RNA sequence: GUUUGGUUCUAUCUAGGACCAUGAUUAAUAGGGACGGUCGGGGGCAUCAGUAUUCAAUUGUCAGAGGUGAAAUUCUUGGAUUUAUUGAAGACUAACUACUGCGAAAGCAUUUGCCAAGGACGUUUUCAUUAAUCAAGAACGUAGGGAUCGGGUGGUGUUUUUUUAAU
């Protein structure tokens, strides 16, 4: 209702989008996934808007939805 | 309208848990070019193979000029191909069956909308002027 | 009272601790 | 065979049940990560047969 | 960043010559373009359906049927109206239908498929001012709050269910 336009609180800098912030940025976080086939690890984008494939074997590790991509139900992610 | 795109975030470096050098990146760019990729095509799909923000970020430059230096620019845009590309397939489908008045609006609207980037691209002068959509 | 009867660790933030968001020296 | 369904659908149930919540929370990995179990799935054997037939 | 061409100089490894395929930072809550799950009674073409309406056939029984404020015209024992079983024809999409959806506008409601297109959202993808405004021309004809539709994020109960896929 009435807070200072500089540095706002950061439960209401989450609260707001991602644009109508101070300083824009992202809010999508790359995640790192261990291929349950080969049990390497590969990086992936949170929206990742592609099928990604492990390069060990190609199974699957995420199919693509509109917003974050549904992780494939047997890999193991990490957000970093 | 409305706003809907990419918040690139403050910093301008490569964000540190990476974990893999630059040229790989380069190399990897180029395979995917002469698989025969488009530039945003190898844009997302280096978001999403192997972890960089994009390539003016963990490269030296961006993904066009890159490409120009390793040796395989286009000869026309992207987005100048693709609306290309568009106004040829409506206008395939209307010459398919030409009662579609809402495709001939679209396709004079996509007609508009190519011949002002052509006057774009023609007083830039980065395509080879003479060019004006057949 | 919406978000409290959905959500399960949710403070009852007191109103005399409302504004302070930070405190140099914590806790003695 | 009154008594052996009492039986056997009792000790089927608890191990079911046992597993099913097991396989819920199983969050942790001994190197930081968080197994996607996907809703309402009941085994960590039945997603690993799962993901060996996927392959 | 060439494919090759050719010279000599160490105890098969090396040195020094030439030809042959490239144009300044930021990424606007300015703009257009990609991509993704979608989204709509948006469009075009086929296709499917419904019971109506009219007409025809075949049954059935008998003096009226129609129509209006009253009538009248008309039809009717060669069976009008009504009943039942069908068959054909074109048009339309009852209830669902709302202060809801789409399209630039007029307008747009059955199903299914094809053909393209479009909007919003998502986006750590690309281009780098490409923008707006309209004669001529062209195609078609002051601030606040609640609720809802479409998309996304998070929560954590019931609907859900489980090794077939989907989400
Ligand atoms: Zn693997």
């Amino acid at each position: 209702l009435v807070q200072d336009l500089l540095h706002p609180t950061a439960a209401s800098e989450a609260r707001k989008h991602k644009l109508k912030t101070l300083v824009q940025g992202p809010r999508s976080y790359f995640l790192d996934v261990k291929c349950p086939g080969c049990l390497n690890i590969t990086t992936v984008f949170s929206h990742a808007q592609t099928a990604v494939t492990c390069e060990s074997c190609s199974t699957i590790l995420c199919t693509p939805t509109g917003g974050k991509a549904k992780l494939s139900e047997g890999t193991s992610f990490r957000r970093k | 309208k409305g706003i809907s795109s990419s918040a690139i975030p403050y910093s301008r470096n490569a964000p540190a848990w990476f974990k893999l050098s630059s040229e790989s990146v380069i190399e990897q760019i180029v395979k995917y070019a002469r698989k025969g990729l488009t530039p945003s095509q190898i844009g997302v799909l280096l978001r999403d193979a192997h972890g960089v923000t994009q390539a003016r970020v963990i490269t030296g430059n961006k993904i066009m000029r890159i490409l120009k230096s390793n040796g395989l620019a286009p000869e026309i845009p992207e987005d100048l191909y693709y609306l290309i590309k568009k106004a040829v397939s409506v206008r395939k489908h209307l010459e398919r069956n030409r009662k579609d008045k809402d495709a001939k609006f679209r396709l004079i609207l996509i007609e508009s909308r190519i011949h002002r980037l052509a006057r774009y691209y023609r007083t830039v002068a980065v395509l080879p002027p003479n060019w004006k959509y057949e | 009272a919406n978000e409290r009867r959905t959500r399960k660790d949710m403070p009852y933030i007191s109103e005399r601790k409302k504004q302070i968001v930070g405190t140099v020296h914590k806790y003695e | 065979l009154k008594e052996d369904i009492h039986t056997h659908m009792a000790i089927f149930e608890q191990r079911e049940a046992q597993a099913q919540e097991d396989v819920q929370s199983s969050i942790v990995d001994e190197d930081g990560f968080t197994l996607v179990v996907g809703k309402n799935t009941k085994s960590l054997n039945s997603i690993r047969k799962k993901i060996l037939n996927k392959n």
